């Protein structure tokens, strides 16, 4: 019923939406009362944008290489930002209030729509450097002149991460010393480097994580999985795999409530 | 027609929550219902945090039975609220939250499944919300009638597809509350226009079941082919929805209630030109250097409503439009169409010409007023003096420089754009696509100019900053060729502020005025009769309609109009009230009938 | 400063009716006082069915003490009644009756000869009356005091000598009551300002016993005399009334407490648009004789009652007549337009001026038709790309309400002096001295005077202008008074931003020159009638007049704008410092030894 | 009559003013207006002389200009004859303005154009 | 936040005639206004709204404009050291306006001489 807000996220191909079918799922195994509108680049494959269809409320369609897009012109300047100005579009969902971004690596632990409380631009204090915010969960407030200023200074100035983390910190610098109700818990946006790098503080706050974000470069849906044992390809230590239950609890979800979907709609 | 103990409890998703245009309809019902039903008038509907603030004052319990069954539910980890919305009529609203969802993966849905054979999947929110809200109005309505004095008549009026599994549950749990379920759109047919090539016409042969599961869609047909066949009263908004209704519900509709609208929208014959002058300021600068059509000539046509292609049957208008344009051509005209396309799609900023021309002709105006007003001062003091004006020498060196600078801004350039915003994807837009295809590009040569906006025009924007009603007011005609329109609210709208307005047999307001009026055509409203006639056929006569309107004229327009307004007591709530106040009481009739008893109407 | 158990009774005449200027002050003074005095604020006053009807709430006495003092008062055959006057501030106001006590006048006026020997005349109301106001107030006072167990200490600042019997009478009781009188004009000055040739510097030389019985008013004389005497403290308007005072009433004011008006009055935007209306008003008026330019033209007036002597109009008027002759012998763009806005014995508005004001409506309506016209094809034209064509703007159809125009706006006669037809014309001063000086708005004279007879009023058909908005368009007020207590006309006038000629023998004059040093740089010129002759003061007005004709339009904006500053020491909350002290000295005065009643000066 | 329905609306301005500032400031605190309290003392003494200056125990006149003699006027006489006086109980009033309306009139500022476009009707029956 | 400042001064207006034609209804009857009858239901729902929107729990940015390049920024940089980030706790609120003002700009569309008129005081430590 709350129509007017949402949780965003975005997948630019099949591969990311798999994740994005896990955090829907997610997001819905938890009882959200919000909407989860995607946003899908043109080169997720319309069988693939039929499942996001059916988990997800509007697979809301953001192409920067379309010369109508709004962010075309910044893509020229910039074409190493094709992603990053994808993202960006979720400043261009006006119909919504207020919204809650999340990138298609994260994954819901808990119900988390107590994010709606706090304002614009109200992300995790990033692992690493601390004073920048982790843009995998941040809650946001759409608006077409907050788009257009983040583009004039993707334009100008560009990132310096080359990524939506950079573009959104140097726009939004005021987080790491205005307010502190701006910091969002580590616990709703727990990177797993922190459970790798800093284990002691994981036994003690791990147990309350909120959202598990899933970084360093093999993804979830890269792993392999065997229902019969419930065990993960294990490789080296890989962060991911610090917590053996963030990972299983993404391929639980992922086999219980999406190959169901997938096979229907014929992936 | 005494109701002694009768309880009215409208259970809709949309009673504080505007999703759709059910909302509209109940809370344009509310006044009327309220009067009816006294007090006894309780409406059932979804708890939203922002809806409940701004709509809704919250209350305390009329009645000790109430309170009773307010305590209870809130009790068993339930978070129901009660207060008074602020519509018209201040009815009593008893806002369950669908929020408090406690028990009901495996339970709520458990016991769905043993009592109505029936599954609700993961994935869907809308559904497993209304399974929710069901097992919420069920349990509400039965824990009423337990805790209070048995009141042998309470009437429960279901008014869409997700209301509808409470009516089942109701009906299954033996209640004995009176069940009534209305269907403002058919789910099925809704996926099966369009997505089908011929709807319409082969109703009968479909299978419903195989198209319902095609289109992963069945847990929903089947939720509101349930609660059809477990009414005791089935309503349906249009009679064009009625054939629906026998043919994929496979169930007749035992009564057909016409959805209605407020009578409150207005010599008062301002409006009409007030308008027309803020939509020919628009004109003016939108077409700038392009500027030798006769402007008082000119006739404005819209289509409105969501943005459906098919649906709305926009292909239709472009078509017969493209027709119009060589009939004009062909045979001179002063006058010159414009057609508004105020179809709400995903695009940019107004685009940069159409913002341009706009500026350029608030800078003709600006550079008028202030020669005007110079003019005048100059003219004032001569005359003031006691001499002649001498025009020639009134005007300084100044102004005749600022007017050149004017006069140049005014260049002719290209043709004037088809549409106000630039689309996000202008290259497969349905409309722009058709537009070009037609040949309709705005040209110097062409009779018919299209103007697509694809925002709501509303008060916040810059270029024509009017609202929806006092845009519609100014136009002269509104063309809504619908194809599966269930009921027509924009159509509706329109006659009511007494714009002449195309409707079509497969609309239901078009199939409304048909059977209430003997020739649409007099009293303003004309009749397409998509049903029974081809697509180019319809076009045809769609040109026909048309071209009638252009070869009207002025003072006959003026009587058209003026006949229109008569027609908005047709679909005002007064009226309309009629045909549910009989579904209420054919409720009560139908079962346990020794109670009340009321002979047929 | 403890004013704890202090009651303030503002005993009155005016204190509901409003008789004269006085119930202005009151009326003003109410706001302030209400402060300090809190609800100890009493307002003791004459009693007007219309008073209590309008202006008056009845309400019930807050402290018991009163209740007791009006009931008992209310038994023994007088009407008292308690009430809120509405004004701002709300003071509560006993209203005694001086009809309902007339039973025992003549137990009073026995009771005056013995204590005070001032007999009051069977004739005279205006003191009757007022004897019978004074008994009762006196009255009051005791009653409240007897009726109140724990006493508190009482001030009664007596505004004039209808109240004055009271202070009599207050004293001989030794009521222990501090006593302040006030004379907002003296009685005997009025009589003698017009009556003798030279009232200002034999003020000394005239005996007041011997000059008041000559005109029959000895005893309100006598009353007047006896309250100032009997006064703890006395005080004055004005320093000028303070030297009458001293010469005629015998006693010096102990503090001077100037009448300051509120400040509600209340800029550069208004004076433009007052301007500009009154603008129109001389176009209209002067009818085709429209030879002067209007952006040079200054506007100055003068306003009160239509006194010739007291507001010393002939000084102006032959000030005028001079600076006539300074402005044509020198060179002069400028003209002086005088308004003269002082009430007469009007019939209705003369003819030409009323044919004036509609010739202004016409050539203003012939004009903005033309504008409108030319602004529409302007438009047009501009629309096309094309550059207007001067003479094609302008239709036949124009030329011919413009000629009409012109054609109505031809006159002979010069415009006329007075805007209203006076009932009688010979014995009219303004009228006389206007023919004799010879402004007769003759083309070559620079100075045009227009007297009109009737208090502007947003009622008047000619002008809907109100005093306050026509005062804020003029550019200088002259008001050479000779007789002037306290101007409230000049005090207006400082309040809006005008700058204001006063006079040294009128108290907002004397008052500024006192608390200025430099009076001419903030818009106040004090012309000297105290110590020069008729002709040197006739001499300094024409100086002073041409002075600020001879101003560069940026200086004059500085002046007006100075005079805005003047606004504060002109407004009751500084002004308020001056009663304030007298109350505190009146307390000081009296009951010495009780609370904290010593003077800090 | 007219003074009496300005100063009605003057009161009403001064009030609605102060409203306005006092709803703004409490509406920019974030706090709906607290009703009974908008009112300042002086905002009642101001509708109270207000409410003291709408008091008639005279029924409203039938004449808008005096007339120079009341009893020959035919419409007058009329009026009188007929049972009109415009009392209280009374459904139809007249209202005769002897003057022909003009714009510089404070009683009726519109032009008789503007006076006519109004009316609801126009009786004109003619011998 | 300037946009709201509109919408309620907006609103407020809306309000404030109506009450103002209500008041005037009310007075022309001889009746001091029944505060509580005075706002419809349709109002009670526009002031809602209102106050919706002025509901924030973030604290109003130090800077007026977007800056181009915010992190170099020497005055912004001095406010976060300094702790001045307009907390409802501070009673000193820093407000940097990095344009010159001017008449044409939305905000504060006042010119340098208007605006110094305004000010208090004006702090110049030139080194």
């Amino acid at each position: 019923p709350m129509t007017d807000q949402a949780f965003v996220t975005l997948t630019t191909n099949d591969a990311y939406a798999k994740g994005a079918l896990v955090l829907g799922s997610s997001l819905k195994q938890h009882r959200t009362t919000r909407r989860l509108v995607v946003l899908a680049t043109p080169q997720v494959s319309d069988s693939m944008r039929k499942v996001l269809e059916t988990v997800f409320d509007e697979v809301i369609m953001v192409d920067v290489l379309d010369s109508g897009d709004s962010a075309h012109l910044t893509l020229m300047k910039r074409p190493e930002l094709g992603v990053t100005l994808t993202k960006l579009h979720c400043w261009s969902l006006t119909q919504y209030s207020k919204c809650v971004f999340m990138d298609a690596d994260t994954l819901v632990l808990a119900n988390i729509d107590d994010l709606f409380d706090r304002e614009e631009l109200s992300a995790a204090p990033d692992p690493g450097w601390p004073d920048c915010f982790n843009s995998g969960v941040f809650v946001y407030q759409p608006s077409v002149e907050t788009y257009n200023q983040l583009l004039h200074l993707a334009s100008e100035q560009g990132s310096f991460d080359g990524g939506d983390q950079g573009i959104l910190n140097t726009f939004f610098s005021s987080w790491a010393t205005t307010d502190i109700r701006k910091h969002l818990p580590f616990i709703y946006n727990l990177s797993s480097i922190s459970i790798f790098s800093y284990l002691p503080a994981f036994k003690v706050f791990g147990a309350s994580a909120k959202v598990v974000h899933f970084l360093g470069r093999v993804k979830p849906w890269n792993y392999t999985y065997d229902p019969k044992t419930k065990s993960v390809k294990s490789e080296a230590h890989d962060p991911n795999m610090t917590h053996p239950e963030f990972l299983i609890l993404w391929w639980n979800i992922f086999t219980t409530n999406v190959l169901p979907l997938l096979q229907q709609f014929g992936l | 027609f005494d109701l002694e103990n009768a309880v009215l409890f409208e259970v809709a998703w949309e009673v504080a929550n505007k999703v759709g245009g059910i909302y509209t309809v109940l809370q344009t019902k509310a006044k009327v219902t309220g009067d009816e039903w006294g007090d006894n008038y309780f409406l059932v509907g979804p708890y939203t945090e922002q809806g409940v603030r701004t709509q809704v004052e919250l209350l305390e319990a009329p009645t000790p039975a109430l309170k009773r069954t307010l305590d209870s539910m809130n009790s068993k980890g339930c978070k129901v609220y009660f207060g008074r919305w602020l519509i018209e009529g201040g009815p009593l609203v008893v806002l369950l939250d669908v929020g408090a969802s406690a028990w009901a993966l495996e339970r709520w849905k458990g016991e769905l499944w043993d009592t109505c054979n029936i599954g609700v999947p993961w994935y869907d929110r809308e559904a497993n919300d209304a399974v929710l809200f069901g097992f919420l109005t069920t349990w509400f309505l039965g824990e009423f009638l337990a805790q209070s004095e048995e009141k042998p008549h309470v009437v429960a009026h279901f008014h869409e597809w997700l209301a509808g599994v409470g009516l089942c549950l109701c009906r299954a749990r033996r209640l004995p509350v009176a069940t009534i379920f209305t269907t403002h759109a058919t789910l099925l047919g809704r996926y099966l226009c369009a997505g089908a090539v011929d709807f319409y016409n082969n109703l009968e042969n479909f299978n419903v079941d195989k198209e319902a599961g095609e289109r992963q869609i069945y847990h929903r047909y089947c939720m509101e082919r349930a609660a059809a066949h477990c009414a005791h009263v089935f309503t349906t908004v249009s009679q064009i929805t009625a054939i629906e209704a026998q043919h994929l519900l496979k169930r007749k509709p035992d009564i057909v209630t016409p959805n209605g609208l407020n009578v409150k929208k207005f010599e008062f014959q301002n409006l009409h030109a007030q308008s027309k002058a803020r939509i020919q300021e628009f004109v003016r600068g939108h077409f700038y250097g392009h500027l030798d059509f006769n402007l008082d000539k000119t006739l404005y046509f819209f289509i409105a409503g969501r943005y459906e292609f098919s649906n709305k049957g926009a292909d239709v208008f472009l078509e017969a439009l493209a027709r119009l344009n060589y009939l004009l051509r062909v045979n001179g005209s002063e006058q010159t169409v414009v057609a508004f396309f105020i179809m709400p799609a995903r695009t940019n900023n107004f685009n940069v010409e159409t913002l341009k021309g706009q500026a350029v002709r608030k800078q003709l105006w600006d550079t008028a007023n202030t020669v005007k007003e110079k003019f005048g001062r100059k003219l004032y003091e001569s005359l003031l003096v006691g001499s002649l004006p001498d025009m020639n020498k009134m005007l300084d060196k100044e102004d005749f420089t600022m007017m050149k600078r004017a006069i140049f801004a005014t260049q002719r350039q290209s043709f004037p754009p088809v549409c106000t915003h630039n689309m996000l994807d202008d290259s497969s837009d349905p409309i722009l696509t058709t537009i070009r295809r037609i040949g309709l590009f705005n040209s110097s040569a062409d009779r018919v100019k299209v103007i697509f906006h694809p925002e709501f025009l509303s008060s916040t924007s810059p270029l024509l900053p009017v609202d929806y009603e006092e845009f519609v007011r100014g136009c002269h005609l509104g063309v809504f060729p619908s194809y599966y329109e269930p009921w027509g609210y924009t159509p509706a709208e329109c006659t009511v502020m007494g714009i002449p307005s195309i409707s079509t047999n497969l609309s239901g307001f078009g199939c409304f005025m048909e059977e209430h009026i003997a020739d649409p055509s007099a009293y303003g409203i004309y009749i397409l009769d998509r049903r029974f006639r081809s697509l180019d056929d319809s076009c045809s006569q769609l040109t026909s309609f048309l071209y009638s309107f252009c070869q009207q004229s002025r003072r006959q327009r003026i009587i058209q109009r003026n006949r229109t307004e008569r027609l908005s007591d047709l679909l005002d709530w007064k009226y309309l009230g009629r045909y549910y106040m009989s579904a209420r009481h054919m409720a009560l009739s139908k079962a346990f009938p020794e109670h009340f008893t009321y002979e047929p109407n």
